[PDB]
């Protein structure tokens, strides 16, 4: 007779960028991207529908983590953009604008393009009893840290309190941040950390921020959509060319109702199956 | 796939001094962060120097302080380390490590060099005589014959040996050396291969034992006297 | 201070749960330590293994475990494999320091009992006509680490001129040693029954190779 093999066991071993507009974070995260890690603030306002994540991804910017990074970073691959708008705020006294050679920025110091790492002005740090409220029609994803120092040393030199504060509130959010002073082991040298925190907030509603010390600013919003995009996590190389839908192993065509070569896929796809083959006869 | 690859191994007088290379390969920089650890003799390992990209905040052995200096050639994607007036206690293997990866893992040295070994030695340095172990005049067994070179009375490790260029990668065996009783090294390697192939093929020995100048070829033959 | 202290060596089987531990000089081990565990297969292939408390490295399989079992840091192997047979060192952060301990050596069983295998060479001639000649008795990849060596000349034992040393190759994680007795040109003159015999416990009989 003849016969007709069901499950898609071949990919075309590199990504297609259409249909969908592919977004290659060559060498950051979504996360640096978001952040703007200074060789990724490249990725500046950019859109997409399917970001792709290289496994040679790294940072150079100051040395952080993020309690719920997964749920972070996966936030922001489902609106598919990171489009930044600066809200200026008002930070009295206490010196914007710090940064160090971790994150060397151009000529010498620089810092997360996103992110405003306060100091003392003078020699001091008041308490900042700061507002802004969200008034428009759509959500703003607020993308904020803390400082941990390295040592007490360190705590007193910048933020003058004994003990540091953090608490961005919301009428239905609230989120007190302690910094935990202690000297981690050299990444990109410092032993200081900074851990990264985000408030969502949907309109109408305001967001507040109290803080005797340790505050990482934000210095806007990222506005955020519902839609197709997503991430991925690939090596496959990226050329012009046409497939509806895309595995970590590249592209696969839509040709068969059942897939063999990944899990992971984005767009109409077949169903993932753990077959190796299925011929029905024709 | 990260590799690091070491070089610079010799032996040096004390208050001597000797620089390292270690040449990175299959990673985005010559390394994230970097760092040089070595171990004793007594198989002690003692954490030497630390890099950043451009070398920030505290990288300091405080017993090798003001001795090594640590760089990195970010073009070449380089790592050195020149450690001038050498001790007793600096004699060890060094190691190439780039500290572990991103938030996820952030696992200290988790990627290494081979090792090189670096001796801070005295009052000489000797090269090796290399001898050959010809092959049986009577076939046990028939099938494959065994013949082998003796690095005989070196100092210090290492010798490196292979057999005709690479040409001979399988059936070799490099055995370790001996400290003989006189302060030196005696070391032998060993192939085995098929009884016909003895006079139409030809043995070869490629030892150096690179902290001095040395390398010596040395063809394996049987002698043909009772 | 900052000297970390592990046990010397652990013996355990395949299948089984193992332990490692690392501790403190400086008194109790927290988290602020950051135990790294890095192990080492012979020939010196290191390999990060646990950082970060508990992190645990890229390739590492889920097996292994670290963790703090009181004051001190551990290692632990559920589900131990013959791929375990290795050197675990450990690593703690004081601030200052950083530093590393002793290295607990791992040894499972469940390795197939290899029998030797012995070759030996007499002194090559151009050896010969200096003032010194060796002859070499080569035993090759058997694994119980034990191995007793004895050299005997025309039917009667002989020692002081011998060198002998451990051999741990990684090649088929089996141990194949080299050795050497060292015989002057005129003292090496007892001829025609020099050879050398090596006794194993994989020995069902000790095995003499003579030329
Ligand atoms: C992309 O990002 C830039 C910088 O954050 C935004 O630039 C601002 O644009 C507004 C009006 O669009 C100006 O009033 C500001 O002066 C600009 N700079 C800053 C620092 O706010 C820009 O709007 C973003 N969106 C784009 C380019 O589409
Ligand atoms: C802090 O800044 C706000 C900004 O206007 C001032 O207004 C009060 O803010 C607090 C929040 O901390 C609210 O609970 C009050 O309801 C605000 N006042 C009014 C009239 O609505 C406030 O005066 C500033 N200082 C303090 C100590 O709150």
């Amino acid at each position: 007779t003849n016969a007709t093999e069901l499950v898609q066991s071949s990919s075309t071993g590199k990504i297609c960028n259409n249909p969908h507009r592919i977004l290659d974070g060559i060498d950051c995260t979504l996360i640096d991207a978001l952040l703007g890690d200074p060789h990724c603030d490249v990725f500046q306002n950019e859109t997409w529908d399917l970001f792709v994540e290289r496994s040679k991804a790294f940072s150079n910017c100051y040395p952080y983590d993020v309690p719920d990074y997964a749920s972070l970073r996966s936030l922001v691959a489902s609106s598919g953009t990171l489009e930044f708008i600066t809200e200026g705020f008002t930070w009295t006294g206490v010196t914007q604008n710090g940064g160090s050679n971790a994150c060397k920025r151009g000529p010498g110091s620089g810092f997360f393009s996103r992110l405003n790492w306060l100091t003392k002005s003078g020699s001091t740090y008041p308490v900042l009893n700061v507002t802004m409220p969200n008034n428009d029609n759509f959500d703003k994803l607020y993308i904020w840290g803390i400082h941990h120092p390295s040592t007490d040393q360190e705590q007193t030199s910048l933020y003058v309190q004994a003990s540091g504060r953090v608490t961005v509130s919301t009428r239905r959010s609230q989120q007190t941040i302690i910094p935990n002073i202690g000297s981690r082991p050299w990444v990109r040298g410092l032993s200081s950390r900074i851990s990264i925190y985000w408030t969502i907030v949907k309109p109408g509603d305001v967001l507040v921020i109290n803080s005797n010390g340790n505050l990482i600013a934000p210095r806007g919003y990222f506005k955020m959509r519902t839609g197709k995009s997503s991430i991925m996590r690939s090596d496959a190389p990226i050329d012009t060319c046409i497939s509806e839908c895309i595995t970590p192993n590249g592209s696969i065509p839509n040709d068969k109702p059942f897939q063999n070569v990944n899990k992971i896929t984005y767009g109409a796809c077949p169903k993932y199956v753990k077959q190796n083959t299925l011929k029905l006869a024709t | 796939d990260v590799k690091l690859v070491e070089s610079g191994e010799g032996l040096v007088k004390p208050g001597g001094s000797l620089k390292l290379s270690c040449a990175a390969s299959g990673f985005t920089f010559s390394g994230y962060d970097m760092s040089w650890v070595r171990q004793t003799p007594e198989k002690r390992l003692e954490w030497v120097a630390y890099i950043s990209s451009g070398g920030d905040y505290i990288y300091y052995a405080d017993t090798v302080k003001g001795r090594f200096t640590i760089s990195r050639d970010n073009a070449r994607n380089t790592l050195y380390l020149q450690m001038s007036s050498l001790k007793s206690e600096d004699t060890a293997m060094y190691y190439c490590t780039r500290d572990s990866d991103y938030y996820g893992s952030r696992v200290w040295f988790a990627y290494w060099g081979q090792g090189t070994l670096v001796t801070v030695s005295g009052a000489s340095t000797k090269g090796p005589s290399v001898f050959p172990l010809a092959p049986s005049s009577k076939s046990t067994s028939g099938g494959t014959a065994a013949l082998g070179c003796l690095v005989k009375d070196y100092f210090p490790e290492p010798v490196t040996v292979s057999w005709n260029s690479g040409a001979l990668t399988s059936g070799v065996h490099t055995f370790p050396a001996v400290l003989q009783s006189s302060g030196l090294y005696s070391l032998s390697s060993v192939v085995t291969v098929p009884s016909s192939s003895l006079g139409t093929q030809t043995y070869i020995c490629n030892v150096n034992h690179k902290p001095s100048n040395t390398k010596v070829d040395k063809r394996v033959e049987p002698k043909s006297c009772d | 201070q900052a000297v970390v202290t592990q046990e010397s060596a652990l013996t355990t089987s395949p299948g089984e749960t193992v332990t490692l531990t690392c501790r403190s000089s400086t008194g109790a081990v927290t988290t602020s330590n950051y135990a790294n565990w890095v192990q080492e297969k012979p020939d010196h292939l290191f390999t990060g293994l646990i950082g970060g408390t508990n992190n645990r490295a890229p390739g590492v399989p889920a097996r292994f475990s670290g963790s703090l079992i009181g004051d001190k840091a551990a290692l632990t192997i559920t589900g131990a494999q013959t791929e375990d047979e290795a050197i675990y060192f450990c690593a703690l952060w004081f601030s200052n320091h950083w530093v590393f301990g002793g290295g607990t050596k791992l040894t499972v069983l469940g390795q197939p009992k290899g029998a030797p295998s012995v070759t030996l060479f007499p002194p090559s001639s151009e050896e010969l006509q200096a003032n010194k000649a060796t002859l070499v008795c080569l035993i090759s990849d058997f694994y119980p680490g034990a191995v007793t060596v004895a050299w005997k000349a025309d039917s009667s034992p002989v020692k002081a001129g011998v060198e002998t040393t451990t051999p741990s190759k990684q090649s088929n994680n089996k141990y194949a040693a080299s050795s050497y007795l060292s015989l002057t040109p005129e003292q090496w003159k007892s001829h025609r029954s020099y050879s050398c015999q090596v006794t194993h416990e994989g020995s069902t009989v000790e095995k003499t190779v003579a030329p």
